RNA sequence: AAAAAUGAUGAA
RNA sequence: GGUGAAAUUCUUGGAUUUAUUGAAGACUAACUACUGCGAAAGCAUUUGCCAAGGACGUUUUCAUUAAUCAAGAACGAAAGUUAGGGGAUCGAAGAUGAUCAGAUACCGUCGUAGUCUUAACCAUAAACUAUGCCGACUAGGGAUCGGGUGGUGUUUUUUUAAUGACCCACUCGGCACCUUACGAGAAAUCAAAGUCUUUGGGUUCUGGGGGGAGUAUGGUCGCAAGGCUGAAACUUAAAGGAAUUG
């Protein structure tokens, strides 16, 4: 009784992608990032930016016909942090509170079973 | 002088282990020495739990968790307050709390 | 209408480097079951009513 | 008695062409003039006629091989790979 | 100065000494 | 003479007339005198056998490969060279292979090749050490040795000739569209200098 | 300049008969144009579905399913089995410390020419009344368990059609029989197939697809 | 995880 | 994208992001431990082949065949060297954007050699337990790995009736750990670093205040880088260890 999409939230540091697609995933509806909700260049990964992006994405999911959405949360992954950025939870909650129905949340961060050498050098990034 | 009977690590019997990389700075640290934490968290924050349970299409959803094993070097663990410098006798305690 | 009335049901503590901001928990007046945590500038009591220009941002910088 | 300390067979070249080139040539000429085991008759009688041609002094069998060795590592690897592919095709 | 840098700069100096003495010889 | 790779004399029976037919194969390494060679669509996958590209599996090492079926061998003929089979396209009746230069090629699966690698490999690893051996090498091939540098000539003789010092004097990279008499140096070079620094 | 969603049809997606309720969801492509038709852009699509939704039960909350569109007829996309996998939360919740992790892996082809890779996962179990801290296995038990798991998996596949494999994956009979076969070697906790991937496909043979959709 | 260099000689 | 903040870069020729494929090289996460194996360096995907090894069991066999070792020999992280293959990633050098008084530093973006492999070299590390090896004895305790013994112990298809896992009690061997030091030590600490002025179980190697200096020179090994061996003149009253208070 509801039409489902897939939200495909990518919550890194430095940015947050909110990207709804069909079930197949190859048709995209309302990909909005925090970097085009804020103009600060450092607040691009903020929860406020993520919430504004998710509100826009829900607005465009409506009047296109998406009523419910499955959720694929993701971090940068690979050899990088694979900890979700600040904006993932704010985008999730904005999607849930902006009229969209929700189902089947899952974490799809790319995790290596083993990997190329990580960036930074042997002694790491020295601050 | 020698600060620690187990110099800074857990390696008695082998000699070489393998490096891991620090999650914060990517410093190479032997696995036996690295400070290791298991981050098991609900995939949805506690303040958003009610909102997502009300917005769910499933009457009885399970609210999955995320599992992530973090490896810290000594400097990053101390800077991030994961471990703290301890008094001379308190250093000998190995219990987690 | 972008004006939200929320009532302070609990004062959490002081925040800010200089201690000028206060963590509070407020419940909405339109519905008395939706509580949020906000950062407040001046002196606050329990049962004080705040005016929320926006009403979705959770308060950061906790203690 | 030991007549040369290191030049070996390249002592025919005297002092010319450079010691590195003489060392490379020494390695490959020792390989090229060695006697090799015959895979057919089991004797140590296989010598090079010309590059790639290896003939056993007895049983007179000739096998195509490497320029300076009877078998190259590539040819052995190819033989093993072809055997494996043959085995899966036949089974 | 750090010991490994004493060693490194001394090694460079020994290279220069060998070079000038080979020049003489 | 003039060839690094040894040759195998392989004699077959004539299917249609009572007589023998001698063929001149490029010997693959490990092939011996007195060995039975099988050629055809139903030949077994053994070193020295001649098979169509379609009938052999992925990763097969072949040599003397036909670009077109029936041209009797065009690819991977020099000593130590081979072709790697890297895939099939049964609907198109094509086989994808890797050539010795690294190029990827698509050939009809009816083209034949010899299982194995051309014999005589490792030949260019040994230095010639002296002009006399290069002389004997090229007197069995053709008159392309020795080579006089263009900058050692006069302007009448070569584009690089002349000058009060030996020097090219203009870029030695020459366009593909240049005419005969101009194409000396590096023709249509996409890049110059030492590869990967 | 132009709204791109005025040229969409919202094709419906149908699951094979080897599942509970057939209606999976919805998808959209484009208006069929004389240059490019919707069918080509709509075939080959992989739709990711939770087996809980395919079966109408929450005990299949993990172990998601991939459905591959094989052809379009009318406004219905008839899918077929394309893969199975566990959810990340399930895998990470099962992989805990102080127990041995046993993984097995086979590649086998069904009765029809569906060559596919089957995985399998199991963990060592503490006995009731066990006082020892960890319950690790002795690396010969692991090899014996892996051998018997491989034979069981190779035996249930290549003796079945892809449909029969799916219809025996849903009730989880392979992991129960793995437990029965391994119970004399070492006790185990979480025996699962965890993943099925398909490597090569046979000819289209649309008759079998229509046998699964009817 | 912004920046922060230096401090003449002897002197119960 | 990236950062503390940026910029260098990419981007309506569609970047980033989504999907379906493919190729390549490298790695072997989670499980993973005060756990295992190896002479050390080291060694973590599956399966097959090849030889090897410790411990245990042994009313098997030989009978001193042993311990430590100048000379001598094999192996020996990383980097580095020669030549071929490979060359995804990261990344000395280099190039660039920042920061800065400067900043060819830290931070950012690239990027050569290198990183991987085959065949040869090199022979060095805080190559560390900064504790040579062999042997004997001296204190309480609980775990753990491998082997063995016992229990009329539990548990699994049939509920002692076709045999693993677990439990209990011992034992040999091992990685260790906790408490305490009767003892030792300058102390830190140590179960050996004890059995040392009540000084002797056997044996090898090394040191003799700090610098000059692991330098010069000679020899020798190495393709080289360099390794090994290795002074003197001269100079100087401390340098150094472990703790205490600030």
């Amino acid at each position: 009784s509801q039409v489902f999409g897939v939200a495909r939230i990518y919550a890194s540091f430095n940015d947050t992608f909110v990207h709804v697609t069909d079930l197949s995933g190859k048709e995209t509806i309302a990909r909005v990032t925090g970097g085009m909700k804020v103009k600060a260049d450092r607040d691009e990964s903020s929860p406020y930016a993520a919430m504004l992006a998710a509100q826009d994405v829900a607005a465009k999911c409506k009047e296109v016909g998406i009523t419910a959405v499955h959720v694929k949360i993701r971090a940068t992954g690979g050899t990088r942090t694979k900890t979700p950025g600040p904006g993932g939870q704010a985008a999730l909650r904005a999607l849930a509170r902006s009229g969209l129905r929700i189902g089947r949340i899952e974490d799809v961060t790319p995790v290596p079973s083993d990997s190329t050498r990580k960036k930074g050098g042997r002694r790491g990034r020295r601050l | 002088p020698k600060k620690r009977a187990s110099n800074g690590r857990n390696k008695k019997g082998r000699g070489h282990v393998k490096p891991v990389r620090c999650v914060n700075c990517s410093k190479s640290i032997p696995k036996d020495k690295a400070i290791k934490r298991m981050a098991i968290r609900n995939i949805v924050e506690a303040a958003a739990v009610r909102d997502l349970s009300e917005a769910s299409v499933y009457p009885e959803y399970a609210l999955p968790k995320t599992y992530n094993k973090l490896h810290y070097c000594v400097s990053c663990a101390i800077h991030a307050r994961i471990v703290r410098v301890r008094s001379r006798e308190d250093r000998k305690n190995r219990a987690p709390p | 209408t972008p004006v939200t009335l929320a009532k302070v049901i609990k004062v959490l503590g002081r925040t800010g480097s200089r201690g000028g901001v206060t963590q509070v928990r407020v419940e909405f007046l339109e519905d008395t079951s939706r509580t949020i945590v906000r950062n407040v500038k001046g002196p606050v009591r329990e049962n004080d009513i705040l005016v929320l220009m926006e009403s979705e941002r959770e308060a950061r910088r906790l203690r | 008695a030991k007549r040369t300390k290191k030049v070996g067979i390249t002592g025919k070249y005297g002092v010319r062409y450079g010691s590195s080139l003489r060392r490379q040539v020494k390695k490959l000429e020792i390989q090229q003039h060695a006697r090799y085991d015959c895979s057919f008759c089991g004797k140590k009688t296989v010598k090079r006629g010309a590059a790639g041609i290896w003939t056993c002094s007895c049983c007179k069998k000739t096998v195509a091989g490497g320029a300076y060795t009877v078998s190259t590592a590539a040819a052995a690897t190819v033989r093993s790979t072809i055997r494996r592919l043959r085995e899966m095709v036949e089974a | 100065m750090r010991a490994k840098w004493r060693k490194k700069r001394t090694r460079r100096l020994k290279r220069k000494r060998r070079k000038v003495r080979a020049r003489s010889k | 003479s003039g060839r690094g790779a040894p040759l195998a004399k392989v004699v077959f029976r004539d299917p249609y007339k009572y007589r023998l037919r001698e063929e001149i194969f490029i010997a693959n390494e490990g092939v011996h005198t007195g060995q039975f060679i099988y050629a055809g669509k139903k030949a077994s996958l053994n070193v020295g056998n001649v098979l169509p590209l379609g009938s052999v599996p992925e990763g097969t090492i072949v040599s003397n490969v036909e670009e077109k079926p029936g041209d009797r061998g065009a690819l991977a003929r020099a000593s130590g060279n081979y072709v790697i089979i890297i895939g099939h396209n049964p609907d198109e009746n094509k086989t994808r292979v890797r050539l010795p230069s690294g190029a990827k090629k698509v050939i009809s699966s009816d083209a034949r090749g010899v299982i194995g690698v051309i014999a005589g490999g490792g030949r260019v690893d040994k230095p010639l050490l002296k002009a006399g051996r290069a002389f004997h090498k090229y007197r069995l091939k053709r008159n392309s040795w020795p080579k006089t540098r263009g900058v050692a000539m006069n302007p009448v003789d070569h584009p690089h000739g002349g000058g009060n010092h030996q020097h090219i004097g203009k870029a030695s990279t020459i366009s593909r569209g240049a005419v005969s008499g101009q194409k000396a140096g590096l023709i249509a070079a996409r890049r110059t200098g030492l590869l990967r620094g | 300049v132009v709204d791109p969603f005025t040229r969409k049809e919202w094709f419906d997606i149908k699951a094979p008969s080897t599942f509970e309720n057939r209606n999976v969801g919805k998808t959209l492509v484009n208006k069929s144009t004389g240059l490019k038709s919707a069918s080509d852009a709509l075939k080959g699509r992989v739709v990711e579905v939770c087996l809980a939704d395919l079966q109408g039960s929450e005990d299949h909350s993990f172990r998601k399913i991939k459905l591959r569109v094989d052809e379009v007829q009318g406004k219905n996309l008839l899918t077929n089995f394309h893969g199975m996998d566990f959810t990340t939360d399930k895998l990470r919740s099962m992989v805990r410390k102080w127990q041995t992790l046993i993984e097995a892996n086979v590649t086998v082809k069904t009765s029809d020419d569906y060559v596919l890779r089957i995985f399998a996962i199991a963990f060592t179990r503490k006995q009731a009344n066990q006082v020892k801290r960890h319950s690790y296995a002795q690396s010969s038990h692991i090899r014996a368990i892996r051998k018997v798991i491989s034979e069981i998996l190779t035996k249930e596949v290549q003796g079945s059609t892809l449909a029969q494999l799916t219809s025996k994956l849903i009730p989880e009979v392979i992991n129960k029989e793995i437990e029965n076969a391994t119970k004399d070697i070492f006790p185990l906790q979480n025996i699962h197939v965890r993943k099925v991937k398909l490597l090569k496909q046979p000819k289209f043979d649309v008759g079998a697809l229509m046998a699964l959709h009817g």
